[PDB]
């Protein structure tokens, strides 16, 4: 399972939303 | 190891943040607490929603990840109890049989406008458990969240 | 009140803590 990289502290809200969703999927898939 | 995504909803001032802060930090920032429920260590992630309506499409989508919903009114605020059907319908909408617990908060306060049976009528009528809580004294706070977990599973 | 990512080598626990903060942050900025 591909760990998404830290989004960067300048990330747009849309990009942070994408990262948030992908992080949950990742944390689900490694549980 | 098991995670539960819980969402706290209700009118302005009912004590959603207080309940969240009491659970997590034992005060009267973190949105996650390790608890033991019946011998199993569980993890609770809490979304503390706003009472103030912003009519936001994206706010509904963050609520959508929630597996269970504490619907909070304050026992001395009749308007906040009257608002409860709007929240239950709000919940069923964003989720499309959603796990739910009616929470009557501020049970430490003397003058109550919503009695226990009046709240429990609505609770049996919806088919959901009902817990009286106080974010101030911590009365029923663990019970409320631990019961929502039991309702999800 | 944007949370910072706790690093590419963050523990799974730390990522979960960060995820829950983001959930609330993103909800709040609407
Ligand atoms: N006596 C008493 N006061 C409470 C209790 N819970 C919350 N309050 C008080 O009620 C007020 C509002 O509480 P708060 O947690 O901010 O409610 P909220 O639902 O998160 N408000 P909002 O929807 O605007 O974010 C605060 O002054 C708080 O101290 C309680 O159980 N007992
Ligand atoms: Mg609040
Ligand atoms: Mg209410």
């Amino acid at each position: 399972p591909r760990r998404p990289r830290c989004p960067g502290d300048d990330a747009s809200i849309e990009d942070l939303h994408e990262y948030w969703a992908r992080l949950w999927n990742y944390l689900y898939r490694v549980a | 190891m098991t995670e539960y995504k819980l969402v706290v909803v209700g009118a302005v001032g009912v004590g959603k943040s207080a309940l969240t802060i009491q659970l997590i930090q034992n005060h009267f920032d973190s949105y996650r607490k390790q608890v033991v429920i019946d011998g199993e260590t569980c993890l609770l992630d809490i979304l503390d929603t706003a009472g103030q309506e912003e009519y936001s499409a994206m706010r509904d989508q963050y609520m959508r990840t929630g597996e269970g919903f504490l619907c909070v009114f304050a026992i001395n605020n009749t308007k906040s109890f009257e608002d409860i059907h709007h929240y239950r319908e709000q919940i069923k909408r964003v989720k499309d049989d959603v796990p739910m617990v009616l929470v009557g908060n501020k049970c430490d306060l003397p003058s109550r406008t919503v009695d226990t049976k009046q709240a429990q009528d609505l609770a049996r009528s919806y088919g959901i458990p009902f817990i009286e809580t106080s974010a101030k004294t911590r009365q029923g706070v663990d019970d409320a969240f631990y019961t929502l977990v039991r309702e999800i599973r």
